[PDB]
């Protein structure tokens, strides 16, 4: 990573360029050139990356994947005294709390709403439950409904939890990982409500972000589900939108998993401090905020100062009630094997190359499996090194070959193994595998 | 972090 500039990753969804003009008012001030990028699957490039000491000096994304990046020590804990950290709402700071320490500068509060088109549809359905009949009258003028990106559970999700599915159990300010909610009646139920509209074609298992962007905005369908990211695109579009609260499901609100959009450090930037000033002293300003929020809405933001403009706006009293009908997501690492399990759950039932209750079956499967296996492994290792440095090899050494035997490639654990190990103890090892 | 890194949902 360079020193005497600063590289900033943003999602294509965003508002890249507005913070990029955030960035030209930094470098006009300071010596600075600030370069704004969007690669796609930053979330995943961003680790891969940043392990390797490269990377953006700045990623932003939701809260929900930088608890991994902090156990990984992909992030710097950053620094706001006292007097910055009262700027902002405090449930914000807790979305980047991660075991006691600030990971991340909070941005904004997303919650997905439905947006419908008011020409098409004046009074839109409450409930799901509706949402078949309207259609068919819909396809008989030749619209649709309703579409949204199907690829991504993010947008799935508020269905699925409505009437119970959940991540991970929540108890009393922490997140019990042993109880996983994926495969219980109340996610069973929702997913099944979805994949019976695909099958009787009131909507397309194949739809994803752009198709549903361009059906909504050319008003071919009276119906979305989208995030204040997308507000920009309707309204150079011209059509007549509400943003209103998603439909309920046996009686029940949907509830969507809320994001802070949130801007870590990479722990491997040596501009750190530049990057204390461009966030602290640019961006979460009244000024910088509506800069980005001019080019991308970002919903409701965390600084106090400039969402109490916003909350005026009707669209952000709407994100607001479903946001308050839904649950701030964890932080936790566990969160991208939640996402990952669930992803595949969710294509494969609306596809038919599972049913739902096999589908949602193996991704609670998947997940309970990966976080055993993760949780033994490291287990051993820990235990092993421990014995190691006590002098009993032998013992030492079986628990290092049990983490190694639950590792497919273990070449990189015995490079880090070979580090720490005196070179007999290595050895001895190795004449285990 | 160091063994962290070493996992992935893919695997180790
Ligand atoms: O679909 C799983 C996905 O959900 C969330 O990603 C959202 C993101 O929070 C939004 O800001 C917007 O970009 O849309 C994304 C969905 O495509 C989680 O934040 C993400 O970690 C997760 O993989
Ligand atoms: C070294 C340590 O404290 N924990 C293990 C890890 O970081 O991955």
């Amino acid at each position: 990573i360079e020193e005497g500039k600063l590289v900033i990753w943003i999602n294509g969804d965003k508002g890249y360029n507005g913070l990029a003009e955030v960035g030209k008012k930094f470098e006009k001030d300071t010596g600075i050139k600030v370069t704004v990028e969007h690669p796609d699957k930053l979330e995943e490039k961003f680790p891969q990356v940043a392990a390797t000491g490269d990377g953006p000096d700045i990623i932003f994304w939701a809260h929900d994947r930088f608890g991994g990046y902090a156990q990984s020590g992909l992030l710097a804990e950053i620094t706001p005294d006292k007097a910055f950290q009262d700027k902002l709402y405090p449930f914000t700071w807790d979305a980047v709390r991660y075991n006691g320490k600030l990971i991340a500068y909070p941005i904004a509060v997303e919650a997905l709403s439905l947006i419908y088109n008011k020409d098409l549809l004046p009074n839109p359905p409450k409930t799901w439950e509706e949402i078949p009949a309207l259609d068919k009258e819909l396809k008989a003028k030749g619209k649709s409904a309703l579409m949204f990106n199907l690829q991504e559970p993010y947008f799935t999700w508020p269905l699925i939890a409505a009437d119970g599915g959940y991540a991970f159990k929540y108890e009393n300010g922490k997140y019990d990982i042993k109880d996983v909610g994926v495969d219980n009646a109340g996610a069973k139920a929702g997913l099944t409500f979805l994949v019976d509209l695909i099958k009787n074609k009131h909507m397309n298992a194949d739809t994803d972000y752009s198709i549903a962007e361009a059906a909504f905005n050319k008003g071919e369908t009276a119906m979305t589900i989208n995030g204040p990211w997308a507000w920009s695109n309707i309204d150079t579009s011209k059509v007549n939108y509400g943003v209103t609260v998603l439909p309920t499901f046996k009686g029940q609100p949907s509830k969507p998993f809320v994001g802070v959009l949130s801007a870590g450090i990479n722990a491997a930037s040596p501009n750190k401090e530049l990057a204390k000033e461009f966030l602290e002293n640019y961006l979460l300003t009244d000024e910088g905020l509506e800069a980005v929020n001019k080019d991308k809405p970002l919903g409701a933001v965390a600084l106090k100062s400039y969402e109490e403009e916003l909350v005026k706006d009707p669209r952000i009293a709407a994100t607001m009630e479903n946001a308050q009908k839904g649950e701030i997501m964890p932080n936790i690492p566990q969160m991208s094997a939640f996402w990952y399990a669930v992803r595949t759950a969710v294509i494969n039932a609306a596809s038919g190359r599972q049913t739902v209750d096999e589908a949602l079956k193996d991704a609670q499967t998947r997940i309970k499996e990966a976080l055993a296996v993760q949780k033994f492994f490291l287990e051993e290792i820990q235990l092993g090194e421990e014995l190691l440095a006590q002098g009993d090899y032998e013992k030492g050494v079986d628990h290092l070959t049990n983490a190694i035997a639950v590792c497919g490639q273990p070449q990189q654990l015995l490079q880090v193994l070979q580090q720490t190990l005196p070179p007999p103890v290595f050895q001895m090892l190795l004449t285990k595998l | 972090p160091r063994l962290s890194r070493l996992l992935s949902y893919a695997g180790c």
